[PDB]
């Protein structure tokens, strides 16, 4: 649904990387260059952002609102 | 309430005794085993965790002559304490020196 | 001869093509005939040394020379799962109206690192859920999402339609308890990161809750650990048995990481030299090259450990390592006092 | 005093407190949801 | 696109205030991506005066 705070395997904080990752992708980067720019080295951490699906954006469109 | 138990062998005169340490695991077990094995009066020394669902280790000592196994145990603990103290001193000194050099280099 | 074979067997870990060799430790009295291995305190203190090679905020790398794996691994395990920190433990929630469930939201709040110093608080006793100023901290989170009155007609950008539609970790306000307001100056108690996204709202929805923070260790729950990852590795030492000249020198330099091997001109022809072996990852690619399999030897020094501690932000890493060293002293002191009491 | 059910479509508070058949007061919708509780609940962040 | 051969602006959303996805859809019909160089017109110039 929403980005997890910490990488499962090693415990690094990745919860604050989502907006920056999307911004760097928006700048015509590639995923490799973006992930290296954010500083995620161990491949146990790169999959935490490279394989995420953001369902909360789609779910909130069905949520009640005024 | 007690965290240590000594259970002697079947019929041996206190030179074959198992020490049951409570709320411990490999962190102390392996270091203590290493330190005890260095003592040339020890014939056999090893530990084992009883069960994954329990917090214990069974350290075993068998001394060569007749001296009771408690003395090697106490010696090993003391030597380990001294080792860690010395390591702490050296590490702190080195960190402080490097920080001083950083504060005195590039300015 | 037997002398150098035994020396290599007792001082080097040899990386073969199919398996590591000489993995164990054999420096105990009686294992080798020519030597003596009884514990000698002066001989230990003469040879031990520590080299700090790099350090900045939330990072540290240093070397230990002369220590053995049975002790370095104890320090590593202590670092992972016995240095105490502060983590949210109870969440009092009233009026949760977001999409995130209460249990998931509480779990998420559990994992946020806090910037308190865990050396000034005590373990909370069993029961007594209320706590007090000496063994707890408190934060309060309260945000409500509403439509932006000054929104343009575009009606397309979520950042403009709504206000406070994203709940970050900077909306948590420290609530001083007892006399803590005086001892801790303003700004010291706070979440470390300030960017972590907690949840996400739409207009009309509201989150309002209080959370209590207590002291623990990583052995209990992985949210208490102060270290992102702490590890160590043995210093590599590559050695080449015969000189390598010509294009073979370039081939050798390519079978390693960029920095370790260097090629230089001595008379007009390329000579290979192992320059900086610290940087090798041991891809073991030289065993693909048939000709060069027989001219290199791969090994690692047994009594030289290269540590790499990276903290999560609660405390600087050097302090963490100091505490890790002190914990083992604590354990052996505990057992010594116990033994004296029983005798 | 009378209890409030939120309409399932327009989300306008409605009070029934009677056997009156379910139907929204503003729109025609026929589904209602209870409001959240007022008591607090304690969770463990584990 | 009429003013310049290719549009480097990733952030057309900043000018025209739609969500980024709409901007990417709009670019998709008539443009193609060039790495670290923005978007380029999909097909090249022609001798329009021949007619
Ligand atoms: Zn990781
Ligand atoms: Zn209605």
């Amino acid at each position: 649904m929403i980005i997890p705070v910490r990488c499962f395997t090693c415990g690094k904080i990745v919860g604050n990387k989502w907006e920056a990752y999307l911004g760097l992708l928006q700048a015509e980067y590639t995923e490799g260059d973006a992930l290296d720019a954010l500083g995620l080295k161990r491949y146990c951490c790169r999959r935490m952002l490279l394989a995420h699906v953001d369902l909360i954006e789609k779910l909130l469109n069905y949520a009640p609102l005024e | 309430k007690t965290a240590l138990e000594m259970v002697q062998a079947a019929g041996t005169d206190r030179h074959c005794v198992t020490f049951v340490l409570h709320e411990e695991d490999h962190t102390l077990g392996n270091s203590l085993r290493y330190m005890i094995m260095k003592n040339p009066e020890v014939e056999f020394c090893g530990y084992t965790t009883t069960h994954p669902s329990e917090s214990k280790i069974n350290l075993r000592i068998q001394t060569r002559g007749t001296l009771p196994a408690v003395e090697p145990f106490q010696r090993g603990l003391n030597e380990l304490m001294n080792v860690c103290q010395h390591v702490l001193d050296k590490f702190e000194a080195s960190i402080k020196d490097y920080k001083d050099q950083k504060a005195s280099r590039n300015e | 001869a037997a002398s150098q074979a035994v020396e290599e067997m007792r001082s080097r870990v040899v990386l073969g093509e199919f398996g590591v060799r000489n993995v164990h430790t054999t420096d105990f009295p009686g294992n080798y005939s020519g030597y003596d291995d009884a514990w000698d305190q002066d001989r230990f203190e003469k040879n031990f040394r520590v080299d700090v090679v790099h350090m900045d905020e939330n990072s540290l790398e240093f070397d230990m020379v002369g220590i053995d794996a049975a002790i370095a691994n104890a320090f590593r395990r202590i670092l992972l799962a016995e240095v105490p920190t502060m983590a949210v433990e109870k969440v009092l929630v009233y009026n949760n109206t977001s999409i995130v469930q209460d249990e998931i939201l509480a779990h998420r709040l559990g994992l946020i690192p806090i910037h308190a110093d865990p050396r000034l608080f005590e373990y909370r006793n069993q029961g007594d859920e209320e706590g007090t100023e000496i063994d707890t901290l408190q934060f309060r989170l309260q945000v409500r999402c509403t439509r932006n009155p000054h929104a343009a007609k575009d009606s397309s950008d979520p950042n403009e339609l709504y206000v406070n539609h994203k709940v970050y970790t900077r909306h948590m306000t420290w609530i001083p308890l007892g006399n803590q307001a005086d001892l801790f100056p303003e700004g010291t108690i706070r979440p470390v990161h300030d960017d972590i996204l907690i949840a996400q709202l739409r207009p009309g929805q509201e989150i309002d809750l209080l959370m209590h923070c207590v002291k623990g260790i990583g052995k209990d729950h992985a949210k208490f650990s102060p270290v992102a990852t702490a590890s160590y590795r043995l210093l590599p030492d590559i050695t080449l048995l015969e000189p390598v000249e010509g294009e073979a020198a370039e081939e050798l330099s390519r079978c390693f990481s960029p920095g370790v091997i260097e090629v230089q001109e001595v008379q007009g022809k390329k000579v290979a030299r192992v320059a900086n072996p610290r940087l090798d990852t041991f891809s073991r690619e030289i065993f693909r090259n048939e000709k060069l399999k027989k001219v290199v030897r791969l090994a690692r020094v047994r009594d030289h450990y290269i540590f790499s501690v990276e903290s999560t932000g609660v405390l600087p890493p050097d302090v963490l390592v100091s505490e890790a060293i002190k914990v083992l002293m604590g354990k052996c002191r505990r057992f010594l006092d116990e033994l004296d009491a029983v005798q | 005093q009378p209890m409030i059910y939120i309409c399932g479509e327009c989300h306008t508070e409605n009070e029934i407190k009677s056997r009156d058949p379910i139907r929204c007061r503003e729109c025609g919708y026929r589904i209602m949801y209870k409001k959240r509780t007022k008591r607090l609940v304690v969770f463990d962040a584990r | 696109f009429t003013q310049s051969r290719w549009v480097v602006r990733k952030e057309v959303a900043t000018v025209t205030k739609l969500c980024a996805e709409d901007v990417k859809d709009f670019l998709e019909h008539m443009a193609v991506v060039r790495i670290n160089k923005g978007w380029e017109f999909i097909l090249p110039y022609d001798g329009e005066f021949i007619k």
